[PDB]
C-alpha cells in the first residue's frame, strides 16, 4: 500500500504528496496518526479531507481539527472513502462530532457497525413523491397562520435573542411527545453552553432516547463546522431509506454553515463573491438542501433557524436560503420586548400550505380574517396615540378591541419555558385553535379583560383566568 | 550538544524566511543567533516563515536559526496578582521579578461539552442598567461594543472595582493602547483598591504585532490556572479589533490569501478559539468559572462590519453604547432597546427579576411613544402618563462615574420607581431623590437591606411601603 | 568590504548588491557619490536608507532625494550606522533638512559636534510619569469643552482648508512666547511658503532664539517625508533627557508620514491592505508616536495637526491615530462654511482632563449643560426642517433659542486672523469663559440678537456689539 507525506502546513490547510498514479479522489478522508519519536515532538491524531488536485501528485486538503504539531514529512494514511459515520439503531441517544465519534463519554461504537459516506448524489427525478400533508405541531401561530408540510423545509428567521433556539426545543418536545417519531439534531456552529443546556434538557425530559445529536462547535476549524450538517443529514437519511420512517432534521443555524463555507473558500484562495461570500454558495446550499426530500419509502422534514445580521434580509445567506423553503417564520424583538412569545410576526410569515383545498375552507377563512384584522389595526395605532379611539368610527373601535385580544391570544406558554417562568406548557390542537379564533373574531369573548388572553393555551383557559381575576 | 539549524533568507517588517529547519513543528518557538525568539507559522516546501517576537534590527541575512522544540508557555501562579506583565510573562512595572512555579501552554483545549454546568449565579457590576436590563452571569461571554469615547473602558473599570467584596479575581488585558493610558488605568485601580486582586497584561502599540496577537491568549491562560482550582475569574479583553488588525498585518506580510477587508480566512477561528475557553465548570470539575468581556470598537456606528459581526455571532449577549445617548446626558449609554442577554433571569436574584419584569415593559412602551412625543402635550391622557413614567425611568437609570451601588439599593430604588411612588416627584429631582433615599436607607430601614442581602428575596411588602412613605414625608421638593 | 553596486532603480526605491557576508543592517545609511565620466552622465550625491534584506546578497533601500541620473552599476558606500543629526545647544535658532544639514545659510555644523541616531526604542512603562494639569490657551472652545493637558499629547483633526494651520499659529502666539522652555517645529508635507512665513514670524517675535526647526515639505520625496518627523523628534528627545527641560513640540502634518509610507509600500513588495494602505500602518505609526511622551526626567507637550483625507473620519490613518492622543479637537467644514471660526465641533471634541476633580464642579456642569443643549438642537433639525419652527413646544423653542446663541458665542476672534479682518483679536481667561456661558445658560441675555454673539471675546463685548447695533 502507498502512503503520502506532508508538504505544506499553512494553518488549517495541509498539502500532501502521494505516489504517482495513486492519488485519492476528491472528498476522500486522510488519517495522520503519529507518536513522538523524541522529546521534541508531540502525538498527533488528525484527519484531513481532500479538496483539490494541485498537480504533480500533490493534493490540497482541509483539516477537521487543529494542525499544531505537524511536521513536514509525516506519513498520511488514505482511508479510501469519504468521511463515514456510524448509523442505525446505535446512534439514538448519543452525541457525535463531525467525524461520527461519540463525545458523550458513554463508550465507543463497535467497529463492526455499518457506516455511510457523507457525500452522495441527491435523489433523482423519477423517485420523488409530491403528496402534501399538514404536520401538526401544537403551536397556535404555526398551526393557524403558517401551517407546516410533512416532507418540507421550514425556516425561522430572526435576529439575536428573539427565541429561535427555544422555539426549536419546543417544536422538538411537542412533535416527539405527540407523534412518537424519530428526530435528529445538527448543531452547526453550536455554542458549547447552549449545547450543554440542550443535552441536559433532553436528558431530563426523556426525549433523548429518540434523538441523535451532532455537535460542531465554534472552537473547531471551518471544515469541521462545514461538514456537521451533512453528517447529521447522513444520519437522518438512513431511517427513511432502509426503514421507511418519517424523520425530523433540526439544523441549528444555516448562517454559520454559510460562514464556515466562506472561511474555507478564503483559506483555499478563491476570489470572493458579492459581499465576501464564496462563489460556490448557491451550489453548496443546493447540495445541502436537495437531499432533504420526500420519497416513496419515507420523508424528511426540516426545521431550520436562520440568523439575519443587522435585520438585513438582503444578505446573501438568507437570500439564497429563501429559495428552498416551503414555509417561513419571522421573529421580532419588537414582539419579544412586549412579552408576546414566541414573538412570531403574524404578517411576515408565509406558507404554501395555507390554501383552501389543503387546510379547509373554515380554516382558510378564519386565518384570512385574522390577517385582515391585524393589517387594519396596523393603520390605527398611530392615529389612536395622537387622538383617542373615540375620534375614530364605531366599527374601528371594535376592530381595535378585537385586534388587541387576537394579538394576546396568539401567544402561548411553552413546556420549555418552565425554566424561565414556572408556568407549565400546553399543546393546542389546530381544530381547537381555529374554533377559538373564530369565536374571538365573532365577539363571543369581547367582554373579558385583555390580560386574560396573555400566555394561554386553549380558549377555555382565558375564561378561567377571567374568573380568577374577578370579572 | 546538537540543534537542528536553518539559515535566514529574508528579513523585514517583522517577518523572517529561513531555509532548512526540516523537523520544526507548526507553532514551535525558534531562536536566532541574536538571542531573540520567534514563532514558526508557515511551513513550506523550501522555506519556513518565521514571525519575530522581538526587535528585528539585529537580524541579518545568513544568521543561524535554531529549533527549541517547545510550544509557547506562560508563567502562572498566585504571585502574578498586583503586577503588570507583558504577554511573555515578564514584569514591566519594576518592583523586582515574579516568583511563579508553574507554566501553562498559551494554546490549550477548551472545556468539553460534558464538563460544563448551566450558568446560574450573577456577576454584580454595580451598574443599574446592566444589572436590571442586560444581566451578566458567572461563565457568560458579554460583548461591549460602541464607537470611540463612549465609556467602554469605564464600564470595565467600574466592574473590576465593584468586585471588591465578591470572591472574584480580575484580569485586565490591554491591546494596542499607549502605555500612558495603561499606567493611568493602573493608577486608578491602585487608588480604588482593586490591585490587590488584579493582574494586568499589556501589549503596547510600539510592540511587534505578534505580541498584540498573543496577549489575549496569555491572559486567558493565566486565568484558567485559577479557574481549574475552583476560583472565579473575570477577564477583560480591551480591543479584539486591534488584535485582529495585528493578525491581519502578520497574515498579509506572510502572503496568505486575503478575504474581505484583507482579513485572513481564519480570523473568525482565532476569536472563537479565544472566547470559547470561558466556561462554567461543573461541580465534578471543581465548580470554578471564567467570564469574559471582549471589546469591539466600531466606526460611524457600523455594526455590520466583518469583525463586529464575527464577534456578535459568538457572544451570548451584547451591550451597545451610543454617543447620541452619551451627549444627551444619558451616561452610561447602554441602548437597552438593542442590547440583549440570553443568560438573563438566571443571572439575577429573585428580587431583581421581580422588579425588572415591569421595568422592561415600561421602557418598551416609552420607546414606542417617544416617536409621538414630538407633538407636545396634545396627546391622550394615558399616553403622556406613560411618557411621564418613561422619563422618570430614564432619570433613574442615569449614573455617574466610579459610584458602584449595592444590589439591595438597586432593587429598592427600582421597586420605588416601578410601583408608582415617584409619580409625584418632578423629573428634575429624581437624582437627588435617589441620593437622599440611599442615605435614608443607611440611617433607617437596615432591616430591609439585611433581609434582601440574606434571603435574596424582597422584604415584606407592607414594611417597604411604610418605609418609602416615611422617607417621602421627609423629602423636600425644589 | 563596504562597497556595493546598484541593481535596480524603480522610482524612489533602489536595490543594492553587496559582497557576501557583509550586508548592511536594516536602517543603515548608504551614500551614493558619483562624478560624471563623460558628457552622457550627471553628478550624483544621494543618501539611501536600508529597508529590507531580499537574500542573494541584495538589499532594498529607500532614497532620500530624487533618483534621476542613477545608472545600474554605481558604487554604494555603507556608513555603518543610521542617519545621525546634530543635536544640542548648536541646534537652537537653526533650520535643518531631513539629513541634519542646516539650510538657513548660517554655516555648517562643526564636524566634531555630537550626533544621535534617528531610530531608537520607545521609553518604558516604569519610566513614564503621569499627571494632569490644564494648559490654558485663551481659546473659549478649547478651554471649556476639551481642555489641553500640560505634558499631554494633543491632536488637531481637520479636512482641507478648515483652519488647523491658523489654530497652530494662534497656539504658538499664545503659549510659545512665555513657555520658558525649548520649542521644536517639524514641518512634514506642508507648504514651503508656510515654512518661510513662520520662520520670519519667529525671527520677528524673538522666539527663534530658543527654537529648532526641521523642514521636509510636499515637494520632497517620500524618503525624506518619512524621516523629517523622526529627525525633529530626535532633536527634542535630547532636551527632554540630557537636560530635563520642558519642550514644546509642533508637528505641522503628521498624516503625510503615513501617506509617504503608503506611497513607498507598493514598491517594496507588500500586499495592499484595506483602502490601499500598507499592512504595517499601525506598527509604523506606533513606533513613532510612543517616543513622543513625557518621562520622569523631562516633559514633552506636543500639538499635532492631522489631515483628514476627503473629509472621511473613518479613513484608517485618522482612525488609528485617535488612540494615541489625550485631547482632540475635530474641525468641521460645515461649521467653517457658516462662518463660525475656529469651527471646532463641540461634540466630537473630547479631552481626558474634563473631570470634576481636575477642572472644577462648576466648569464641569457648565460644559455638560452646553453639550446637552447642543445635542438637543442637533436632534431637532429634522422636525424643524419638516414641520416648521411654529409647531415645536414651549421648551423646544427655548432650547433652540439658547443653542443658536451658544453656538455663535463659541466663535472667537484670533490674533493671527487680523490679516483677514481688521478685528484685533482677544485672549479670554477660563474664568471669563465659564462665567459667560453660565450667564447665557441662565437666560440672562435672551433679549439680544443672535448676530451680536459672533466673533467676540468676553461676554461684555456682546453687550457692546448689541449697543452698537442699537439693541
Ligand atoms: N458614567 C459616566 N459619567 C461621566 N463621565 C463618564 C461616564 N462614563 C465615562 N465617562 C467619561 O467619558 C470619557 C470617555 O470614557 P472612556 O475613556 O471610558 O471611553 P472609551 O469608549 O473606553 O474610550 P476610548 O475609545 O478612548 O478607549 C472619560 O472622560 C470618562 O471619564
Ligand atoms: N480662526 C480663523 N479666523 C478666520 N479665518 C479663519 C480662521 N481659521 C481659518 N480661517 C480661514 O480658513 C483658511 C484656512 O487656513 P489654514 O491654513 O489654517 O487651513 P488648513 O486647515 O491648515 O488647510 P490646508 O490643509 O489647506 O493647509 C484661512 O486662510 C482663512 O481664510
Ligand atoms: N417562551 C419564552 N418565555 C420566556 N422567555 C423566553 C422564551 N423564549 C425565549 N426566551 C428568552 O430569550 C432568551 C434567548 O432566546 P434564544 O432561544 O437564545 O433565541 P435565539 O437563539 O434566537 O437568540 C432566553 O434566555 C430566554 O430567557
Ligand atoms: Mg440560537
Ligand atoms: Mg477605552
Ligand atoms: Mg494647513
Amino acid at each position: 500500500m502507498t502512503r503520502g507525506r506532508v508538504i505544506q502546513v499553512m494553518g488549517p490547510v495541509v498539502d500532501v504528496k502521494f505516489e504517482n498514479g495513486h492519488l485519492p479522489a476528491i472528498y476522500n478522508a486522510l488519517k495522520i496518526q503519529h507518536k513522538a519519536r523524541n522529546e521534541n515532538e508531540v502525538d498527533i491524531d488528525l484527519t484531513l479531507e481532500v479538496a483539490l488536485h494541485l498537480g504533480d501528485d500533490t493534493v490540497r486538503t482541509i483539516a477537521m481539527a487543529s494542525t499544531d504539531g505537524l511536521i513536514r514529512g509525516m506519513e498520511v494514511i488514505d482511508t479510501g472513502a469519504p468521511i463515514s459515520v456510524p448509523v442505525g439503531e446505535v446512534t439514538l441517544g448519543r452525541v457525535f462530532n463531525v467525524l461520527g465519534e461519540p463525545i458523550d463519554l458513554e463508550g465507543d461504537i463497535p467497529a463492526d457497525a455499518r457506516r455511510d459516506p457523507i457525500h452522495r448524489p441527491a435523489p433523482k427525478f423519477e423517485e420523488l413523491a409530491t403528496e402534501v400533508e399538514i404536520l401538526e405541531t401544537g403551536i397556535k401561530v404555526v398551526d393557524l397562520l403558517a401551517p407546516y408540510i410533512k416532507g418540507g423545509k421550514i425556516g425561522l428567521f430572526g435576529g439575536a435573542g428573539v427565541g429561535k433556539t427555544v422555539l426549536i426545543q419546543e417544536l422538538i418536545h411537542n412533535i416527539a411527545q405527540e407523534h412518537g417519531g424519530i428526530s435528529v439534531f445538527a448543531g452547526v456552529g453550536e455554542r458549547t453552553r447552549e449545547g450543554n443546556d440542550l443535552y441536559h434538557e433532553m436528558k431530563d425530559s426523556g426525549v433523548i432516547s429518540k434523538t441523535a445529536m451532532v455537535f460542531g462547535q465554534m472552537n473547531e476549524p471551518p471544515g469541521a463546522r462545514m461538514r456537521v450538517a451533512l453528517t447529521g443529514l447522513t444520519m437522518a437519511e438512513y431511517f427513511r431509506d432502509e426503514q421507511g420512517q418519517d424523520v425530523l432534521l433540526f439544523i441549528d443555524n444555516i448562517f454559520r454553515f454559510t460562514q464556515a463555507g466562506s472561511e474555507v473558500s478564503a483559506l483555499l484562495g478563491r476570489m470572493p463573491s458579492a459581499v465576501g461570500y464564496q462563489p460556490t454558495l448557491a451550489t453548496e446550499m443546493g447540495q445541502l438542501q436537495e437531499r432533504i426530500t420526500s420519497t416513496a419509502k419515507g420523508s424528511i422534514t426540516s426545521i431550520q433557524a436562520i440568523y439575519v445580521p443587522a435585520d438585513d434580509y438582503t444578505d446573501p445567506a438568507p437570500a439564497t436560503t429563501f429559495s428552498h423553503l416551503d414555509a417561513t417564520t419571522n421573529l421580532e424583538r419588537k414582539l419579544a420586548e412586549m412579552g408576546i412569545y414566541p414573538a412570531v410576526d403574524p404578517l411576515a410569515s408565509t406558507s404554501r400550505a395555507l390554501a383552501p383545498e389543503i387546510v379547509g375552507e373554515e380554516h382558510y377563512q378564519v386565518a384570512r380574517k385574522v390577517q385582515q384584522t391585524l393589517q387594519r389595526y396596523k393603520e390605527l395605532q398611530d392615529i389612536i396615540a395622537i387622538l383617542g379611539m373615540d375620534e375614530l368610527s364605531d366599527e374601528d373601535k371594535l376592530v381595535v378591541h378585537r385586534a388587541r385580544r387576537i394579538q394576546f391570544f396568539l401567544s402561548q406558554n411553552f413546556h420549555v419555558a418552565e425554566q424561565f417562568t414556572g408556568q407549565p406548557g400546553s399543546y393546542v390542537p389546530v381544530k381547537e385553535t381555529v374554533r377559538g379564533f373564530k369565536e374571538i373574531l365573532e365577539g363571543k369573548y369581547d367582554h373579558l379583560p385583555e390580560d386574560a388572553f396573555r400566555l394561554v393555551g386553549r380558549i377555555e383557559e382565558v375564561v378561567e383566568k377571567a374568573k380568577a381575576m374577578g370579572v | 550538544q546538537v540543534s537542528d539549524v536553518g539559515t535566514v533568507i529574508q528579513v523585514g517588517d517583522g517577518i523572517a524566511r529561513a531555509h532548512g529547519l526540516d523537523n520544526v513543528m507548526s507553532g514551535e518557538l525558534v531562536e536566532f543567533a541574536n538571542g531573540v525568539m520567534g514563532m514558526a507559522l508557515n511551513l513550506e516546501e523550501n522555506n519556513v516563515g518565521i514571525v519575530i517576537l522581538g526587535p528585528y534590527t539585529g537580524i541579518k541575512e545568513g544568521d543561524e536559526v535554531r529549533r527549541t522544540g517547545r510550544i509557547m508557555e506562560v508563567p502562572v501562579g498566585e504571585a502574578l496578582i498586583g503586577r503588570v506583565v507583558n504577554p511573555l510573562g515578564q514584569p514591566v512595572d519594576g518592583l523586582g521579578p515574579v516568583e511563579t512555579t508553574e507554566t501553562r501552554p498559551i494554546e490549550s483545549p477548551a472545556p468539553g461539552v460534558m464538563d460544563r454546568r448551566s450558568v446560574h449565579e450573577p456577576l454584580q457590576t454595580g451598574i443599574k442598567a446592566i444589572d436590571a436590563l442586560v444581566p451578566i452571569g458567572r461563565g457568560q461571554r458579554e460583548l461591549i461594543i460602541g464607537d470611540r469615547q463612549t465609556g467602554k473602558t469605564s464600564v470595565a473599570i467600574d466592574t473590576i472595582i465593584n468586585q471588591k467584596d465578591q470572591n472574584m479575581i480580575s484580569i485586565y488585558v490591554a491591546i494596542g493602547q499607549k502605555e500612558s493610558t495603561v499606567r493611568t488605568v493602573v493608577e486608578t485601580l491602585r487608588k480604588h483598591g482593586a490591585l490587590d486582586y488584579t493582574i494586568v497584561v499589556t501589549a503596547s502599540a510600539s510592540q511587534p504585532a505578534p505580541l498584540l496577537f498573543l496577549a489575549p491568549y496569555a491572559g486567558v491562560a493565566m486565568g484558567e490556572y485559577f479557574m481549574y482550582k475552583g476560583k472565579h475569574v473575570l477577564v477583560v479583553y480591551d480591543d479584539l479589533s486591534k488584535q485582529a488588525a495585528a493578525y491581519r498585518e502578520l497574515s498579509l506580510l506572510l502572503r496568505r490569501p486575503p478575504g474581505r477587508e484583507a482579513y485572513p480566512g481564519d480570523i473568525f477561528y482565532l476569536h472563537s478559539r479565544l472566547l470559547e475557553r470561558a466556561a462554567k465548570l461543573s461541580d465534578a470539575k471543581g465548580g470554578g468559572s471564567l467570564t469574559a468581556l471582549p471589546f469591539v470598537e466600531t466606526q460611524a456606528g457600523d455594526i455590520s462590519a466583518y469583525i463586529p459581526t464575527n464577534v456578535i455571532s459568538i457572544t451570548d449577549g451584547q451591550i451597545f453604547l451610543q454617543s447620541d445617548l452619551f451627549f444627551s446626558g444619558v451616561r452610561p449609554a447602554i441602548n437597552a432597546g438593542l442590547s440583549v442577554s440570553r443568560v438573563g433571569g438566571a443571572a439575577q436574584i429573585k428580587a431583581m427579576k421581580k422588579v425588572a419584569g415591569t421595568l422592561r415593559l415600561d421602557l418598551a412602551a416609552y420607546r414606542e411613544l417617544e416617536a409621538f412625543a414630538q407633538f407636545g402635550s396634545d396627546l391622550d391622557k394615558a399616553t403622556q402618563a406613560k411618557l411621564a413614567r418613561g422619563a422618570r425611568t430614564v432619570e433613574v437609570l442615569k449614573q455617574d462615574l466610579h459610584q458602584p451601588i449595592p444590589v439591595e439599593k438597586q432593587v429598592l430604588i427600582i421597586y420605588a420607581l416601578t410601583r408608582g411612588f415617584l409619580d409625584d416627584i418632578p423629573v428634575e429631582d429624581v437624582r437627588r431623590f435617589e441620593k437622599e433615599f440611599y442615605l435614608f436607607l443607611d440611617q433607617n430601614g437596615q432591616h430591609l437591606l439585611e433581609h434582601i442581602r440574606t434571603t435574596k428575596d424582597l422584604p415584606n411588602e407592607d414594611d417597604l411601603n411604610k418605609a418609602i412613605e416615611a422617607f417621602k414625608k421627609t423629602f423636600v421638593v425644589s
